[PDB]
RNA sequence: ACCGAUAGCGAACUAGUACCGUGAGGGAAAGCUGAAAAGCACCCCGGGAGGGGGGUGAAAAGAGCCUGAAACCGGGCGGCGAUAGGAGGGUGCGGCCCGAAAGGAAUGAGCCUCCCCGAAGGAAACCGCGGCGACGCGGGAGUACGAGGGGAGGGGACCGGGGUUGCACCGUCCGUCUUGAAACACGGGGCAGGGAGUUCGCGGCCGUGGCGAGGUUAAGGGGGUUAAGCCCCGUAGCCGC
RNA sequence: CGGCCGCCGAGACCCCGGCGCACGGACCGAUUGGUCCGUGAUCGGGUAGGCGGGCGUGCCGGUGGCGUAGAAGCCGGGCC
C-alpha cells in the first residue's frame, strides 16, 4: 500500500460490506460521487461515509482527504479498485472517492462500518 | 418450420400452435391473419365460420387487384376465403386445446400474435402455344399463432 | 511539447469530426452497394461526380490528412500496439504505448495479460 | 530522450549489449556521435570502449530504435568487431 | 532459373562467412546462449557418432 | 434583453452560409443605432427548449439588420422565428 | 524507369561514409565520387591500366568510381583505389610497384583527398 | 509454389447415367446429422399431414439434418404518415427514438460566469466641416469586436456517434459511341457465384548483380540424396576482341 | 438617357492552422528508403497516355504467434 494517505489496512470483508453499503445507498438514498464532489461534502458537513479508492494515481488529488476529514471527525474506509468503486457508485468509469449524504436502507450498515473502522482506528 | 417468431413466449401465461406446407394461398392467410390478429379466441372462430359461411366479408388492404366492394361501411374491396379460413380453424382448434391441456381457461384467451410465411413452391409446368412450356406453381403457407391469457 | 500535442490533437479531431464517409456514386440506390460499403473512383465519361459538380457527393483528397505529430494515434491520445501475448505485453513503453489484446486470445491468457499489464501500469484499451 | 529496453551481459565474449529506443518528435534523426555522448553520459560507459552497432528509422514514427554494444577492453574489439565498423566508429 | 557458376561461388562464400558472425546469428533467431563461441568448430570425434 | 426577428441565412441568388444569419431588432432602422449592439449574444429557443447561441459580428445593410454567426446553425424553422439579443 | 540505385549495403553505406567524410573535411572530391558511383549500373564508371599509364603520373593517388580492369601495360607506381579489380589489373599494379586499394583505405590514408586525381 | 464441388476430366455420387434427334450424333443436375442413432419412449388435439407437451444429445445439429449470407416475404419495435413535385441524393441544424462494450468522460460532459493575448479585417454614440442631395471628410480609432491560443471559478452526467423525419438552399441517374447525353440514341427487375494482356521463339531498351579482353554454357557425365533438391566436371557451340 | 452616392455578392484576393508535391541540405537505415530542416507571387483542375507509391486475395521458403477458457466463416456497432 502506497504510503501517501493509507492509514490502516482494511480487511476484505470490510471493503466488501462498504461496496455492497455504496451499492444499497446509490440504489435507495442519494449519494455524491467524484473527488471535487465528496470533498465539498465532507467540507459542508452533508456527509456521513466517505469511501476511498486504493488504486488512485496521482497521489495529489486524493491525499488530502483524510487530513480534512479528520477535522470534521467523519467515518473513511478504504476499498481495492477505483474502477469497482466506481462500478459500484453507478457510473462507468473509475471513482477516486465516494461520500454517501443519507445512507437510505444503510442505517444499521454505516453504523456497523464506522464501529468497527473507529475500533480499527 | 419449427421456430416462432415470437419474442417473450413463456409457457405460464401463452400457448402456442402452428401448422406448415398448407396448399392455400398465402396472400389470403396473410389478409385473414391481420383481421384475426387482437381479438378473442372465440370470436376469431366465430368470425371464420361466418368467413366460411358466406355471412361477412373479409377486407382487402394489400393484394385487392381487380376486386369488387361489398354492402356495408369499410368496403371498399373484399371477398371471402373459405378455404383459408377452414385451414386456419384447425390452427386456432389447436392452440386453444394446447392452452386447456396447459392449464388456461379458453374463455379468457387472447390471440396476441399469429402471423403467416410463405412456404416451400411445388412445381410443375403447363403446355401453352408455339412449344412453350409454362410454370405452373402450389405456393404453400405456414401458420403461427401465439395467445395469451388476460387477467 | 505537450502543448502542441494537444492542440494538433483537438486540431484532427475537428478535422475528423467534419470528414464524410466516402462512398461510391450510388451507395444508396442498389442493395448491392449498400451491404458493401466502399469508395470507387468514379471514372464515367458523364459521371457528375467525377465532374466534381455541387450539390453532389465529395472524394478523398491528400489535404483531408491529419496533422502528421498525431496521425494514427488513439483519440485517448497513446499509441496502439497489438498484443497477442505476455512476451509482446512487456515490451511496450508505457508513458507512450497502450495494448491491444488480439480479438483471438482466449480468456485464460487473457487474464494473465490484463493482470500483468495491472502489474506493469500499461494502459488496455479494451479490458476484458 | 533515450530509453533503454534491454540490457544484456555476456562475459563469454566479454561484452555488454545495449537495446534503447529514441524518442524524438519533431527532431531529425539523431547524430551517431550525439547518440554515443548522451548513452555513454547516462550509463557511466568508457567513451573509448563502446560502439553503436545500428541507429534505424521506421516511417513516420518518431521512435527510432538503436543497439550499441559496450566491451570491456579493446582487444575483445580487435579480436571481434569488423574493420570496418572499426573505422566507421572512429576508435581505432 | 539460371545463375552464374561464379556468382553462386561468390554467394556461398558470403554465406560462410556470415555463419560465424554474432549480431546475424542471434538476429535470424536463433537461441546462441550458451555456444562456446562463433564459429563454432569441433573436432574429427564427432564423425564416428552414430547414436 | 432586445428581440429579433430571423429573415434568412447569408446568401447569393443560389448560394448559402449556414453558419451565419440576418437578424432584424425590434427598434432599429439605421447602420448607426444596430451597430451598438456589435458583440452581444443572440439566443434561439428550440420547441423543446433547447439554446442555440450566436454572436453579432457585423451590421448588415442599411436599414438596421445585423449579421450573427452561430456555431451551431440554426435548423432554418427558425426563419421568421423570434431570438433574444443579450 | 526509376533509378533504384545500388543494392549492395556495402556501397550504399560506403556513399553515405563519403557524403559525411566531405561534410566533415569541408571537401567535395568525396561527394563527387560519391555521386559518381551513384549514376546508373548500366553507365557504371570503366577504367583500364592503359589508360592509368596515360594520364597518371608516378607517385599519384588515383580514384576510380567503379571498376579496373588489367586491359594493356603499366609502368607507373600509382596509388589507384577503386571499388572492384579484376585479378589482372591487381597483379600488373603490384608488378609495377602500385597499390591496390579500397575507397575506404584511401580515405584514412588521405582524409584530405589532396592530390588525388579522378578517373572514369 | 496446380483445383478444392458453378473450381478440377463431361462424370468426387446407381455418368458417357438420365434425357434430346429417324439418323449421323448431342449430352446434364446431383457431396457433408451426430462422438455414439443415443434417429424422439409416453400424453392431448387432428380424417390425415402433422401441432403442443415431454424425452435424447455438450450443442437439434430432427433426417426437408455442419455453417445458413443476399435477394424476396410475414410480424413486432422506432420515425414519417391522406394540401403537396422531383434521378430519391449534398451542406447545416431542429423534432422523436436508441445509446453496457469497443470512443472521450466523476483525475470532470454539455453547460453558466470571469480574466489575458490576439493575424487579416474592422464599427457606432458624439464634436466640427464640405455637398442641392443620396452622402462624405478629420477626431473618437485602428478603439468595441475579431479565427485562434491560454487561465480561473460554479454545477455535477453527458458529449461524440447512430435510425427516421422536418426546414432553407442546391442537385435533370449509371456505362458507352459522339463536337455534343437527362435525352424521344444503345446497354441497364433484384441478389449470389464465375468472367476477360496468358505462354513460347526472336529482337530493341532500361533496373540490378557476377566476371572482364574476355564472357558463358548446351546436350550430357560423376558424387550425394527418400527425392527431380544439393556439389563438381562438361569449351562443342554462341557473342566480343 | 448624362452622371453620382451607399450596400450586397465567388473555391477569386488577404490571413491563421494542416496535408502532399518539386528542388536543396543535415542526420540515419544490411535491397528501391526513413526523420527533420530551407524555398515555392513565379507548386496543387483534368480525358487519351506516361511515371512513382500504397491497399486486398490463394499458395510456397523462413521468422514470431493465436485457438474447444472457442479458429475460419456470418449479422449489428466503436476506433484508426
Amino acid at each position: 500500500a502506497k504510503p501517501s494517505y493509507v492509514k490502516f489496512e482494511v480487511p476484505k470483508e470490510l471493503a466488501e460490506k462498504a461496496l455492497q453499503a455504496v451499492e444499497i445507498a446509490r440504489d435507495t438514498g442519494k449519494i455524491r460521487k467524484g473527488t471535487n464532489e465528496t470533498t465539498k461534502a465532507v467540507e459542508r458537513g452533508q456527509a456521513k461515509l466517505v469511501i476511498i479508492a486504493e488504486d488512485v494515481d496521482p497521489e495529489e488529488i486524493v491525499a488530502h482527504l483524510p487530513p480534512l476529514c479528520e477535522e470534521k471527525e467523519i467515518p473513511y474506509i478504504y476499498v481495492p479498485s477505483k474502477k469497482e468503486l466506481g462500478a459500484a457508485a453507478g457510473i462507468e468509469v473509475a471513482a477516486a472517492s465516494v461520500a454517501i449524504i443519507e445512507p437510505g436502507k444503510a442505517r444499521d450498515l454505516v453504523e456497523e462500518i464506522a464501529m468497527k473502522v473507529k475500533e480499527l482506528m | 418450420r419449427f421456430g416462432y417468431s415470437f419474442q417473450n413466449f413463456d409457457p405460464k401465461r401463452m400457448a402456442r400452435a402452428s401448422a406448415r406446407d398448407l396448399r392455400i394461398s398465402p396472400k389470403l392467410a396473410v389478409e385473414v391473419c391481420r383481421e384475426l390478429r387482437g381479438m378473442m379466441l372465440n370470436d376469431a372462430l366465430r368470425y371464420l365460420d361466418d368467413v366460411i359461411a358466406l355471412k361477412r366479408p373479409v377486407p382487402l388492404k394489400r393484394y385487392n387487384d381487380s376486386q369488387g366492394h361489398k354492402p356495408g361501411k369499410g368496403f371498399g374491396p373484399g371477398r371471402y376465403p373459405v378455404k383459408v379460413a377452414k385451414a386456419i380453424k384447425k390452427v386456432l382448434l389447436n392452440v386453444k386445446n394446447n392452452a386447456v391441456q396447459k392449464g388456461l381457461d379458453p374463455d379468457k384467451l387472447k390471440i396476441i400474435h399469429i402471423a403467416a410465411h410463405k412456404g416451400p413452391v411445388l412445381r410443375g409446368w403447363y403446355p401453352r402455344a408455339f412449344g412453350r412450356a409454362t410454370p405452373f406453381n402450389e405456393q404453400t403457407t405456414h401458420i403461427e399463432v401465439v395467445v395469451e391469457e388476460i387477467r | 511539447d505537450e502543448k502542441e500535442f494537444k492542440r494538433l490533437l483537438r486540431v484532427r479531431a475537428r478535422l475528423k469530426r467534419k470528414k464524410p464517409r466516402f462512398l461510391r456514386q450510388e451507395w444508396w440506390r442498389y442493395p448491392k452497394f449498400k451491404n458493401d460499403p466502399k469508395w470507387r473512383r468514379p471514372k464515367g465519361i458523364d459521371s457528375k461526380m467525377r465532374l466534381k459538380l455541387k450539390g453532389k457527393p465529395r472524394s478523398p483528397s491528400i489535404g483531408w490528412s491529419s496533422p502528421k505529430l498525431v496521425r494514427g494515434l488513439h483519440p485517448s491520445g497513446y499509441e496502439e500496439v497489438l498484443v497477442h501475448n505476455v512476451k509482446e505485453l512487456e515490451a511496450l513503453d508505457p508513458k507512450r504505448q497502450a495494448a491491444r489484446i488480439a480479438h483471438t486470445v482466449g480468456k485464460k491468457k487473457r487474464i494473465e495479460i490484463i493482470k500483468r499489464a495491472e502489474e506493469l501500469g500499461i494502459k488496455v484499451l479494451n479490458p476484458r | 530522450e533515450i530509453r533503454i529496453k534491454e540490457i544484456k551481459e555476456n562475459k563469454l565474449i566479454g561484452r555488454k549489449e545495449i537495446y534503447f529506443e529514441i524518442y524524438h518528435p519533431g527532431e531529425p534523426t539523431p547524430s551517431r556521435k550525439d547518440v554515443k555522448g548522451k548513452l555513454v553520459a547516462m550509463l557511466d560507459l568508457n567513451p573509448e570502449t563502446t560502439v553503436i552497432q545500428y541507429i534505424r528509422s521506421y516511417f513516420g514514427s518518431y521512435i527510432s530504435k538503436g543497439y550499441a554494444k559496450a566491451y570491456d577492453s579493446k582487444e575483445r574489439m580487435l579480436y571481434i568487431e569488423p574493420e570496418y565498423i572499426l573505422i566507421r566508429d572512429g576508435l581505432i | 532459373e539460371d545463375i552464374n557458376k561464379k556468382e553462386k561461388r561468390l554467394a556461398l562464400m558470403s554465406a560462410i562467412a556470415a555463419t560465424a558472425n554474432y549480431d546475424l546469428v542471434r538476429a535470424r533467431g536463433h537461441i546462441i546462449d550458451n555456444v562456446p563461441q562463433l564459429p563454432l568448430i569441433v573436432v574429427d570425434d564427432l564423425q564416428k557418432v552414430q547414436k | 434583453r432586445i428581440k429579433g426577428v430571423v429573415l434568412s441565412y447569408r446568401r447569393s441568388k443560389e448560394n448559402q452560409h449556414n453558419n451565419v444569419m440576418i437578424i432584424k431588432p425590434l427598434d432599429v432602422n439605421s447602420r448607426e443605432e444596430a451597430s451598438k449592439l456589435i458583440g452581444r449574444l443572440v439566443l434561439w429557443k428550440s420547441p423543446s427548449g433547447k439554446i442555440l447561441k450566436g454572436k453579432i459580428v457585423r451590421v448588415h445593410g442599411t436599414k438596421g439588420a445585423v449579421r450573427a454567426r452561430f456555431e451551431k446553425g440554426l435548423p432554418g424553422q427558425a426563419l421568421g422565428d423570434y431570438v433574444e439579443i443579450v | 524507369m526509376k533509378r533504384t540505385g545500388p543494392t549492395d549495403p556495402n556501397l550504399r553505406r560506403l556513399i553515405r561514409y563519403l557524403r559525411k567524410k566531405s561534410n566533415e573535411y569541408g571537401v567535395k572530391i568525396w561527394k563527387d565520387v560519391a555521386w559518381r558511383l551513384e549514376r546508373p549500373r548500366r553507365q557504371r564508371a570503366e577504367v583500364n591500366v592503359s589508360k592509368i599509364n596515360r594520364y597518371a603520373n608516378d607517385g599519384e593517388m588515383i580514384v576510380v568510381p567503379g571498376s579496373v580492369l588489367g586491359a594493356g601495360k603499366l609502368e607507373k607506381k600509382v596509388i589507384v583505389a577503386a571499388w572492384k579489380f579484376s585479378e589482372t589489373a591487381r597483379r600488373k599494379i603490384i608488378e609495377a610497384g602500385g597499390e591496390a586499394i579500397t575507397i575506404e583505405e584511401l580515405i584514412e590514408r588521405n582524409p584530405t583527398g589532396s592530390g588525388v586525381r579522378i578517373m572514369e
